[PDB]
This record gives C-alpha cells, sequence and structure tokens, in this order.
C-alpha cells in the first residue's frame, strides 16, 4: 500500500502526504503542489489509504 | 486636499496631480471592506483571479476544486453594502468542467466575450463567454502551472504556458498551433508573463532558479537571463546568472513595462532593469513564500507611486516598486493567499487564499 | 569496456550459422540502447524519457 497519493485536484503523482494523529484520532491529508487539504477520523486500523478514500468520497459528495 | 481641488480649479497642478495623488491615497488607505462582500462559491482554495482589462467589471475566479466563478463586481444595488454576485459558473455539473484544481484564469484582452482557463488536468480551455462553453482545448503531456495571454498584441495573439515540462509552450488562438516550444529552462516553470510594452517580450520563470527574457519571433533562445550579482560572480553560463536563490515562482511586469518583479521560493522579491536585465538592487526586505506553485501577484496602476501587492502568507505586503519601503499588512485572510487582482479604476483589491474566500480590500473613506 | 573475443567466442555450429555469446548479444543490447540514448540527449528529448 504506497503512502503519497495522486491529490484528485491537480492531478500531481505522490504528491499528497498522510499525517496520521492517532492521539486525536485524526488523519490529515495535504497536497504538496496546490495545497488542498483535507481531514477525516481515523481509527487504529485507518491507514493513508483509508484517509486517501475519505478524501475522494468527500470530493464525490461535495462534487453532487 | 481642499488644496488639491483648488490647485486643480485654479490650474495651478495639472488634473493628473490630483488624480494620482488620490490614487495613491486610497492605495495608502486599504482596509478590508466596510459595506462590501463577495458571494461564497467555491468549495476549495481560489488559486488564481482576473478582473477583465476594458470596463473593469467582471471578475474570474478558479477554485482549487476545479470550478470557474465569474463574479459581478459592480453594485447594481441601490445600497452601500452589496455582495459580488455570481453571474456565471462552470460547476461541477458542467460537461467542460475542469477535473482538478484551475491554475491560472484570463479574460481575453481586447474583449470580454472570450477568456481562458489552465489546470493541473494538463489542458488550456478557451471559452466563449456568452455561451459559455469550451471553443477550444489545448492538452499538455504535463501539468500546467500558468499560462498569459499578451496584453498588447493587436497582431499576434499567443499563449504562453508554463507546465512542469522545462519547456514553455507557445499555443497560437489563431489557427491552433501549440507545437512551437522555447528550449533554455531545465526544471517547472512556474510563471510566465508577457511585456505590456514590448509586444513579443515573454518574461518566463522556472524552478531552476532562472527567468529569462524571449523575443518569441526569435529564432535564438532568450533574450537576457537575469542575474542577481550582474557580473560579481560571472562564470560559463551552464548554472550561474540565478535570478534567485531558489524556485522563482513569480512574475510581474510594472504598470509601465520598464521593470520586472520577480518573486522567488528564497524569501526574496527583486526588481530587474527589462531591457537589460540588470538588478535594480532594490531590497524589499523578506518576502516570505514557501509556495511549490506559481505564485500571482500584482502592481498598483494609475498612481503618484507604483504599489506591488504580494501575498505574503495568510496577508497582503504593499511595497513601493521602485524604493522598497514596505506599505502595509492587508491581514483577514485565515489562510496563506495565493493570488491577489488590483482593481485600478477604484484602486480596490481582490484576494483569493486557500480559505475558500475571496475578501475585497477598498480604501476607506 | 569491450572485452576481445576469446572471452565471447562466436562459436561455429554444424552448418555455418555463427552462435554469438551472451556477452556479445549484451553488449548488443548496450550499444543500441547507447546510440539511441545518445541521439536523444544530443537532441530535444523529454527529461523523463531521457531518465
Ligand atoms: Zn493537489
Amino acid at each position: 500500500l504506497e503512502t503519497q497519493f495522486t491529490c484528485p485536484f491537480c492531478n500531481h503523482e505522490k504528491s499528497c502526504d498522510v499525517k496520521m494523529d492517532r492521539a486525536r484520532n485524526t488523519g490529515v491529508i495535504s497536497c504538496t503542489v496546490c495545497l488542498e487539504e483535507f481531514q477525516t477520523p481515523i481509527t487504529y486500523l485507518s491507514e493513508p489509504v483509508d484517509v486517501y478514500s475519505d478524501w475522494i468520497d468527500a470530493c464525490e459528495a461535495a462534487n453532487q | 486636499m481642499l488644496g488639491f481641488l483648488s490647485a486643480r480649479q485654479t490650474g495651478l497642478e495639472d488634473p493628473l496631480r490630483l488624480r494620482r495623488a488620490e490614487s495613491t491615497r486610497r492605495v495608502l488607505g486599504l482596509e478590508l471592506n466596510k459595506d462590501r462582500d463577495v458571494e461564497r462559491i467555491h468549495g476549495g482554495g481560489i488559486n488564481t483571479l482576473d478582473i477583465e482589462p476594458v470596463e473593469g467589471r467582471y471578475m474570474l475566479s478558479g477554485g482549487s476544486d476545479g470550478v470557474i466563478v465569474l463574479y459581478d463586481l459592480e453594485n447594481s444595488s441601490r445600497q452601500s453594502y452589496y455582495t459580488c454576485k455570481a453571474v456565471c459558473s462552470i460547476g461541477r455539473d458542467h460537461p467542460d468542467v475542469h477535473r482538478y484544481s484551475v491554475e491560472t484564469v484570463q479574460w481575453y484582452p481586447h474583449d470580454t466575450g472570450m477568456f481562458t482557463s489552465s489546470s493541473f488536468d494538463k489542458t488550456l480551455k478557451v471559452w466563449d463567454t456568452n455561451t459559455l462553453q469550451t471553443a477550444d482545448v489545448f492538452n499538455f503531456e504535463e501539468t500546467v502551472y500558468s499560462h498569459h495571454m499578451s496584453p498588447v498584441s493587436t497582431k499576434h495573439c499567443l499563449v504562453a504556458v508554463g507546465t512542469r515540462g522545462p519547456k514553455v509552450q507557445l499555443c497560437d488562438l489563431k489557427s491552433g498551433s501549440c507545437s512551437h516550444i522555447l528550449q533554455g529552462h531545465r526544471q517547472e516553470i512556474l510563471a510566465v508573463s508577457w511585456s505590456p510594452r514590448y509586444d513579443y517580450i515573454l518574461a518566463t520563470a522556472s524552478a531552476d532558479s532562472r527567468v529569462k527574457l524571449w523575443d518569441v519571433r526569435r529564432a535564438s533562445g532568450c533574450l537576457i537571463t537575469l542575474d542577481q550579482h550582474n557580473g560579481k560572480k560571472s562564470q560559463a553560463v551552464e548554472s550561474a546568472n540565478t535570478a534567485h536563490n531558489g524556485k522563482v515562482n513569480g512574475l510581474c511586469f510594472t504598470s509601465d513595462g520598464l521593470h520586472l518583479l520577480t518573486v522567488g521560493t528564497d524569501n526574496r522579491m527583486r526588481l530587474w532593469n527589462s531591457s537589460n536585465g540588470e538588478n535594480t538592487l532594490v531590497n524589499y526586505g523578506k518576502v516570505c513564500n514557501n509556495s511549490k506553485k506559481g505564485l500571482k501577484f500584482t502592481v498598483s496602476c494609475g498612481c503618484s507611486s507604483e504599489f506591488v501587492f504580494v501575498p505574503y502568507g495568510s496577508t497582503i505586503a504593499v511595497y513601493t516598486v521602485y524604493s522598497g519601503e514596505q506599505i502595509t499588512m492587508l491581514k483577514g485572510h485565515y489562510k496563506t493567499v495565493d493570488c491577489c487582482v488590483f482593481q485600478s479604476n477604484f484602486q480596490e483589491l481582490y484576494s483569493g487564499s486557500r480559505d475558500c474566500n475571496i475578501l475585497a480590500w477598498v480604501p476607506s473613506l | 569496456p569491450v572485452p576481445p573475443l576469446s572471452v565471447r567466442p562466436a562459436v561455429v555450429m554444424q552448418g555455418s550459422a555463427r552462435n554469438q555469446d551472451d556477452l556479445t548479444h549484451k553488449l548488443a543490447d548496450i550499444v543500441k540502447i547507447n546510440n539511441q540514448l545518445r541521439r536523444n540527449e544530443q537532441n530535444g528529448a523529454a527529461a523523463h524519457v531521457i531518465a
């Protein structure tokens, strides 16, 4: 499972970094290029793929 | 100021004096707008703004969510408080919406019936403003960081595009020829800007810490390479003659086009003689920027002294171009400011930032 | 360094078909991609294509 992801907003490969703040149960995914940021709740079973998942889902939901 | 009015009435001073002095005074009194608001439609940060060059009424805004919003800035209501309503919108439901962030949007000069928008989806789309449909699309092999149409060209209608490729593309809007490229950079071309003075002069700033001026008619590469030291540290041109000690992510010709303001990721802005690229050694102090993409900043027009409005963190730093003296910080944004566009008719400013807000700064009183 | 022919002999076969050695085939690969890369770096080539 890759940790760096293509940004849904600027389509820059591996430009998204994921930070797991487990102490606060929050994952923050940020694109280095276009500076888009997204915050989602996470669990101890969560992974950066799950945070990027929640980001893609939030984008598609907001774009309806 | 009653002295100014009296001098204008009595012919002591040219009306030019009152006009430019009052423009400068208005710019100095720039403050968060007391009675004005801008409609919020972008779901993501606004990366770019552009007020149309003719009549200065309509404003384009490209968001990080790929939508393009067209606002009317005129207060068509009778109240002193109004919101800049959104006339049109390339929203998520438009068949031609950009799939990724719109990074530059520009009105067609000489006419408001067309505009252009480049995105990180590797497309420069040319839109008919009336039908709001894509009149043309130019696809690129690599993401677009910036683009610019000449604000002066009555003859050519080239769009200079800077992508992550090391080549500056020149897309002819006259019969579509995107094959023309300029060689000489080595990394992503983060900013491009046509000279407002000279028709065929284009300045390009790239991540290789170099700024090059090209005569696009010419067959022999760039005209000038900007050098910080002008020759104090002189070396055979392979890696020397850098404009900055980092990525040069913003360009802006001054109003007359005789100087060039370059902002780079070394936390420095520099002013260059646009005719021979000599550094004028204007200080400006430290200009905080760490943007990994192009940084959009503008200069004032029609004032006694020229000003430059640079995004500075979550603020707008206003500097005097030719002295470097720091005027002020416009402080009303909650995240880093991506773009600021200057309305020259009324000395107004519109700033878009990552907080999904377009804030209007108006002169006080 | 290309080695000489004795390090990579071209052994003849029951007929006339001269079979080359693995090193010779590999030098063929290196040469073709070296020439091809050379013409790309000499010309205009995408930085990722050159890479
Ligand atoms: Zn991004």
